[PDB]
RNA sequence: UCUCACUGGA
């Protein structure tokens, strides 16, 4: 009834947490506040995967 | 007669049921309490294991061993190992059991109650028989093992009552209920619209009459006409447990009188 | 640690079975509970240290609280509901049980009191045998609504010297209250007489509860049939009201009072009519229920719960929320894909229709999961910021 | 595991009943309220032991000497 | 802030709690094995020299 | 599921049908018709939140598809259909709970922070953890001497293998003050 | 162990600790430990 | 560690008088006796037969605390009557009813099938 | 140690509102017109419906200390009415110059009794009994 | 008739074939 | 702990003559607080007890699939057809007097969970153990008897 | 021999 999904690093059963983030390469626009000369700011994360 | 009349209804080898009428409330309650707790009984206490490779623990298996009920017809002539003045156990305060179960049949080698052999000299006493109440004559399911596994014990069984433990209780779920048609107003049933229809028409309503609705409220009557259903494990039959229980209750009230004679002379 | 009462002193009574005890009415100002929450133990060391702690920091010296000039202790859940059932007039007691409780009081005067009913038979209206616990030189008077000496409700009070003349015992006598009986006991006598008051009332109501009993269950939750039908048609007329004001919003003829636009002037009307209907249906349920409703008995006790709690468990759950608003679209135009786009029905905006009895459709379950995770957000930030503001 | 000796509330032994109840289910496949009525646990608080109890002993004894 | 305004102390005891109403308002039920290890250094006093020598 | 109306019964209907389920029942009896075969049959559609931007599900297919051309008083309240154009269908909404949070018998009645407390606590439940326990050499294993399947059996326990490997017990409970403890 | 395997981390009075309506059916709507990790670590 | 000698509920250690008897300061002829190592069984039995007499005016038991095993009973009899004699009349009424019960029940055991 | 005051009443309404055992009652004054009694009575031992005749007596005597059991061989008592109850007067509220109403508590019970010629009779005495037949 | 409109109890078998096709560490293995 | 957040600790223990008992001669094992229910409103606990009673009596098993259509009226009819009270009530007996309690008892079984945090794993007491080196203070941590 | 990291409880 073990199903696995886990490694063995030096005998330890270490288990990787699925991480979580937001990419760029999608339309992103904000509403920046009073300490700025920007009223709205668009953005990409131009990150080459 | 004079006081407590007994009118036994349906009974069995291991079932008693009786109108115990013209007795007092706390008398009935004290009786069911002493027959729960206060009766000595032989069962396995000390466990010495030599070797074990089974899938169960030594301590777990010893706990089952303790929960095995043996024959306890002859409890009166067996000593406590505390009041016996020997070296920690003898053949009048202790019952030795020895069990070696090996397996070679290659399909679920089993171990049950009836494997126990009383290697201790019982001195001709009706004690220590593992109670095969089984229809197919096997006993409690003790252990399961294979080829290389093995079950090797050396156990000592002793006396005691249901207050040290639960392992020395042969009592097994003793009931007590009086006066179904409640003229005593000891309990008003929870109800939305009608308690007589909502709450179910109970079991022992046959013997005492329905309470004749149109009457004013009686205050004088005490607790009468009790219907105490008893039971047992089978270490002693169900008459002898009521016998030894009333005997031990009588003995403890005699111990009150013993303390009174201790008091009024000194 | 948060106040003067956050530490106290008590005598030692060595026991087996390793826990730390405390009496069940000092577990209120400690703000502890029996979920395994932990307390420490500091043993003072010099002679004068022992003198200082024993003469100041013991509990009866602390009883009246400086926090808002009230008593910080009182009587809590089980003892409280038990004394609420006990001082009812119906609690007629036999002979030997009066004998047993009068030994159970640790400072009985050895005086068997005169039975208030001796017509043939010696009985007791158990307020009187409670009165032997209350020591001498007392008065209190409350006059709740129409209590003018001929109470058709036995609500209020009157005490003379340890004789309850009339009235139930509840939280606004034996708990933490402004005209607290514990307050009057401490002022008229002092701390050790107050400390013995707690022991008397505790063990008296303890024995009476052990040989009477108080339970509760689903029978305290289910209302009667036609009244549950009235509840459901009442919420139906609430949705009739929200349907009329939505169809008045469709025509856009909504007189928005100043402070908000038309949409939020519609929103406040929807929320107000919704929760007004909720609490009207809750009152309908609460006056449906009869005396044998045990949770209603706990409500009039004041141990736990509220009229809102019985209203939630019977009539309707009500209105979920996140951050003050009702449910706004995490998507565009809708809170859930099971819903249409651009819905200002309350059923998508976060109304929940049935109480905990009938259940949860999964949209309601998700709304309620939001409404609870919001509360876990607020504890998991306010512990940090109130701890900094404290220090 | 094993069915417990002396079903905890009452303490009447029911660990005798397991093999007979096993062959009663595998042999006749009735409703288990009637099956335990045949093996006679009248009170439900002890009927719970045979209706509940899960064996893991066979999946233990598959392994190895 | 760690060693000067309140630190880790001696003569300390920490456990779980439990309730009882049979005790009283100025009473706390200490375990026997804490009582075997929590202690008090009181001076030799003639007022209970018998009981103190009986304790030792 | 996929509930396009590709059958001439009139109004809109499912594309999954009972014969496919019966072929799945033959696949139960194997214990040739796998979930990959269900995908390649074109019956179930992998949907993210981005595709969930522009759909309109139906929850219970034996409720929400047809129209009404009597009611249980002690039952919950389902709302309506203020639409007709439903495109996909929930399998069973009792899958949206998690691993630990679906072991809850009857979460249909709680106050949801209590469920959150259940998800916190139920991790810490102790009993059977695995099956190779006498073989492994790990730290802090907590074997219950007598495991017990629960009385509440949510069917997620079955595929969850909880009813095969539990970690607690039953007992008998009453709810009344007894002796002030 | 199974819930430990299907668990989700996130690094950083704000909105991301909430239970957003996009989590419907994907994230367990009633699991997160207490403490400062409230609202953020999620499960499927 | 802290689970005590479990046999202290009924047996003893070194040197306990199984009773302890004292007068009382409230009323004429009131005597409190504690009984060690018994319970509500023996207590309720003694108190129930002690209720019945007219030569007693007050008698009541309680337990102190269910950790330890000892419990108290206080009796005020009438004037001149020895309260220990009230006790003696009550407990031999107890042995009276117990023996009559044993006789009747054994007779109906024998005079019935199986 | 004598009978303080006796009286004769009819009954208009017994009111068992909210209650199983204790029930209030209202006195129809088939006497001189001044006397009126509202009274919580325990109908568990005293089954009383409307229009009974009740001879209510104050009777602070049986011709303090502990109360012995009532020793069913013999007692010195005036007990042979139906109804013996015990309690306390507290306050005699002034509706003076035509009447004086008296207000009593029986350890948890309520008595209001009206009328005016007992301007000398009763007191704020601790015990104040009650004795009713029929 | 194989073309029946379904109940929810069929979906339990759907999930049955789903899980006993994959398992529960599906994204780990993927 | 239970399965719906009614976690707690073992208050005090009795044995069965002190423990209460019922008209069929059974005892409960664990009794809870009646005030623990109606604040947190965990009606799931009551429904689990009730349906567990019906199922464990009749031999079948209660559908604990959450969003089904099980009614309390359904569990009520199936319980009353066995013969206790329709909402699930009973009458238990005191263990000392054996008096009929004037109210009733709600009764049933329920799966309970043993979790961690034992009494021999939260106990800590220091009376002058060893010290540190830098500050020479009382040490911290249980496994070297910290303060 | 402890420093740090990360879990865990309130
Ligand atoms: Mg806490
Ligand atoms: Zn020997
Ligand atoms: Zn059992």
């Amino acid at each position: 009834f073990d199903m696995g999904g886990y490694f063995i690093i030096n005998g330890s059963e270490k288990v990787l947490i699925a991480q979580e983030r937001s990419a760029g390469n999608i339309v992103q626009v904000f509403k920046k506040a009073a300490p700025s000369p920007i009223s709205h700011v668009a953005e990409i994360r131009s990150a080459l995967e | 007669e004079e006081g407590p009349q007994v009118k036994i209804r349906e009974a069995s080898k291991d079932n008693v049921d009786f109108i115990l009428s013209n007795v007092d409330l706390a008398m009935a309650n004290s009786l069911r309490r002493v027959m729960i707790a206060e009766i000595p009984t032989l069962a396995i206490d000390s466990v010495e294991v030599e070797t074990n490779t089974t899938v169960l623990a030594d301590e777990f298996i010893a706990h089952r061993l303790g929960l095995i009920p043996l024959q306890s017809m002859d409890i009166e002539q067996l000593e406590y190992s505390r009041d016996c003045f020997c070296e920690d156990h003898c053949d009048k305060c202790s019952v030795v059991l020895t069990l070696q179960a090996f397996g070679e049949s290659e399909s679920t080698t089993n171990v049950y109650s009836k494997d126990l052999v009383i290697v201790s000299n019982l001195m001709g006493r009706n004690i220590g028989h593992p109670i095969i109440q089984d229809k197919e004559g096997n006993g409690v399911l003790i252990c399961k093992l294979r080829k290389g596994q093995e079950l090797k014990l050396t156990c000592v069984a002793k006396k005691g009552i249901a207050k040290e433990h639960a392992k020395w209780g042969p009592a097994a779920a003793i009931e007590f209920e009086y006066d179904p048609w409640n003229k005593l107003k000891h309990t008003d049933y929870w109800y939305e619209q009608d308690s007589a229809k909502e709450w179910p028409q109970s079991k022992n309503c046959e013997y005492e009459d329905p309470p004749n609705e149109g009457d004013p409220f009686d205050y004088k009557a005490q607790a009468d006409t009790f219907y105490m259903n008893v039971e047992s494990v089978g270490s002693i039959p169900v008459d002898q447990v009521v016998v030894r229980g009333i005997d031990t209750l009588q003995k403890k009230v005699a111990s009150i009188l013993l303390a009174l004679t201790q008091m009024d002379q000194d | 640690s948060l106040h003067k009462m956050s530490m106290m002193a008590h005598r030692v009574k060595v026991i087996p079975y390793s826990t730390f005890r405390l009496n069940l009415s000092v577990t209120s100002p400690y703000n502890a509970d029996f979920d395994g929450d932990e307390m420490n133990l500091h043993v003072p060391q010099s002679e004068e240290t022992r003198a200082e702690l024993s003469q100041l920091c013991a509990v009866p010296l602390q009883i009246v609280s400086p926090q808002s000039n009230k008593p910080c202790m009182g009587i809590v859940q089980d003892t409280l509901c038990g004394i609420r059932k006990l001082t009812l007039r119906d609690t007629f007691i036999e002979l030997d049980q009066v004998l047993n409780m009068l030994y159970w009081v640790p400072d009985w005067d050895g005086v068997i009191p005169t039975p208030a009913i001796i017509k043939p038979k010696p009985l007791w209206s158990g307020k009187q045998i409670l009165s032997v616990a209350i020591p001498n030189g007392i008065h209190l008077q409350r006059f709740d609504e129409g209590t003018t000496l001929l109470s058709p409700k036995d609500n209020g009070m009157l005490i003379i010297d340890g004789q309850i003349i009339f009235g139930v015992v509840e939280k606004k006598t034996v708990g933490s209250s402004n005209g607290g009986l514990i307050h009057v006991v401490t002022r008229e006598k002092g701390p050790q007489v107050c400390a013995k008051l707690f022991g008397n009332i505790q063990k008296v109501v303890n024995f009476w509860l052990l040989h009477n009993g108080f339970s509760t269950g689903i029978g305290d939750t289910i209302a009667d049939g036609p009244t549950m039908r009235e509840i459901t048609e009442t919420i139906a007329e609430a949705k009739k009201k929200v349907l009329d004001v939505t169809k008045e919003a469709q025509a856009n003829l909504l007189t928005a009072k100043h402070g908000m636009t038309l949409r939020e002037s519609f929103e406040d009307n929807v929320v107000r009519f919704l929760n007004e209907a909720r609490d009207k249906a809750g009152r309908l349920a609460e006056v449906n229920l009869k005396d044998l409703n045990n949770v209603k008995q706990m409500v009039m006790a004041g141990s736990k719960g509220s009229f809102i709690n019985i209203a939630q468990m019977s009539a309707c759950v009500g209105q979920q929320s996140v951050e003050g608003k009702r449910i706004a679209f995490g998507f565009v135009d809708r809170t859930l894909p099971h819903f249409s786009k651009d819905d200002y029905s309350p059923e998508s905006k976060g109304f929940v229709e049935n109480s905990y009895l009938r259940g949860l459709t999964p949209q309601e379950f998700f709304f309620h999961a939001m409404g609870g995770r919001e509360g876990l957000i607020d504890t998991a930030v306010k512990t940090a910021e109130t701890g900094y503001i404290q220090r | 595991m094993i069915v417990p000796v002396r079903c905890f509330s009452c303490g009447k032994v029911v660990g005798d009943k397991w093999e007979s109840y096993l062959n009663l289910l595998q042999e006749d496949e009735l409703d288990e309220g009637t099956a335990l009525s045949r093996l006679g646990l009248k009170r439900y608080c002890c009927r719970r032991m045979i209706l509940t109890h899960v064996d893991l002993i066979e999946k233990f004894l598959r392994y190895n000497p | 802030r760690g060693n000067l305004m309140g630190k880790r102390v001696d003569f300390s005891a920490r456990t779980v709690i439990s309730g009882d109403p049979n005790l009283e308002l100025d009473q706390v039920g200490v375990p026997k094995s804490i009582a075997k290890t929590l202690t008090y250094p009181e001076v030799v006093t003639p007022y209970n020299i018998d009981r103190l020598t009986q304790l030792v | 599921f996929i509930v396009e109306d590709d059958e001439s019964l009139g109004h809109k209907e499912l594309k999954v049908r009972k014969g496919h389920i019966a072929k799945l029942m033959a696949t139960e009896y194997q214990d040739e018709y796998t979930w990959s075969s269900l995908l390649n049959e074109g019956l179930v559609e992998y949907i993210d939140a981005e595709e969930e931007e522009s759909i309109l599900i139906a929850m219970q297919p034996e409720d929400l598809e047809p129209a009404e051309a009597d009611v249980d008083p002690a039952k919950r309240i389902r709302v309506s259909h203020h639409a007709t154009t439903f495109t996909h269908c929930e399998i069973h909404p009792s899958m949206i709970l998690g691993v630990a949070a679906s072991i809850i018998p009857f979460p249909d009645h709680n106050q949801s922070p209590r469920n959150t407390y259940q998800s916190a606590m139920g991790k810490q439940a102790m009993g059977v953890f695995l099956t190779n326990y006498n073989v492994r050499m790990d730290t802090m294993a907590n074997i219950l001497y007598y495991p017990q399947k629960p009385l509440g059996t949510t069917r997620a326990m079955e595929y969850l293998k909880f009813r095969e490997l539990p970690a607690g017990q039953n007992a008998i409970v009453a709810i009344a003050c007894y002796s002030g403890y | 162990t199974l819930s430990h395997l299907r668990r989700t981390n996130t690094p950083i009075l704000a909105k991301p600790r909430q239970l957003h309506n996009t989590h419907w059916g994907l994230v367990c709507p009633a699991e997160t430990p207490e403490g400062q990790a409230c609202g953020l670590v999620k499960n499927l | 560690m802290n689970a005590p000698d479990r046999f202290e509920l009924f047996l003893l250690g070194e040197g306990e008088s199984k009773l302890k008897i004292d007068p009382d300061t409230k009323a004429p002829n009131a005597v409190v006796i504690t009984f060690e190592k018994e319970d509500h069984t023996l207590g309720n039995l003694i108190r129930a037969e002690l209720l019945n007499d007219r030569k007693v005016l007050f008698a009541a038991y309680k337990v102190e605390h269910p950790f330890f095993a000892r419990f108290k009973l206080r009796i005020q009899t009438t004037e001149g009557y020895d309260p220990k004699d009230a006790l003696k009349n009550a407990c031999n009424s107890i042995i009276n009813k117990l023996g009559a019960l044993k006789t009747n029940f054994e007779t109906e055991w024998n005079l019935q099938t199986l | 140690s004598n009978t303080l005051f006796d009286d004769i009443f009819q009954v208009s309404e017994v009111d068992p509102g909210r209650y199983n055992k204790v029930c209030r009652i209202e006195a129809a004054s088939t006497t001189q017109d001044q006397c009126k009694l509202t009274l919580d009575i325990n109908v568990e031992l005293f089954p009383v419906a409307a229009q009974d005749s009740l001879t209510v007596t104050i009777a602070s005597s049986l011709n303090t200390r502990s109360w012995r059991p009532p020793q069913a061989g013999d007692r010195s008592l005036a007990d042979d009415y139906d109804y013996v109850m015990y309690g306390t007067a507290y306050k005699f509220e002034e509706v003076s110059k035509d009447l004086i109403a008296v207000y009593y508590s029986f350890g948890g019970l309520l008595m209001r009794l009206e009328g005016n010629y007992r301007n000398l009779n009763n007191l704020k005495q601790e015990n104040a009994y009650l004795l009713i037949r029929r | 008739d194989e073309s029946a409109p379904i109940t929810a109890e069929d979906s339990w078998a759907v999930i049955s074939a789903f899980f006993r096709e994959k398992g529960l560490v599906s994204q780990q293995l993927d | 702990a239970s399965r719906h957040g009614q976690k707690g600790t073992i208050g005090i223990t009795y044995r069965r003559e002190d423990m209460p008992f019922t008209a069929e001669g059974i005892v409960p094992d664990l009794i809870i607080n009646p005030h623990a229910i109606p604040s947190r409103m965990t009606v799931a606990h009551l429904i689990e007890c009730l349906l567990s009673k019906v199922a464990a009596l009749s031999g079948n098993e209660g559908d604990a699939s959450p969003f089904t259509d099980i009614t309390v009226e359904g569990i009520s009819k199936l319980l009353r057809e066995h013969g206790y009270q329709s909402r699930g009530f009973e009458v238990m007996y005191n263990g000392h007097t054996g008096k009929k309690l004037m109210a009733q008892i709600f009764f049933g079984p329920t799966y309970y969970q043993r979790l961690r945090h034992m009494v021999d794993d939260k106990i800590h007491a220091r009376a002058r153990g060893p010290m540190q080196v830098l500050t020479r203070q009382p040490v911290e941590g249980r496994s070297r008897d910290g303060g």
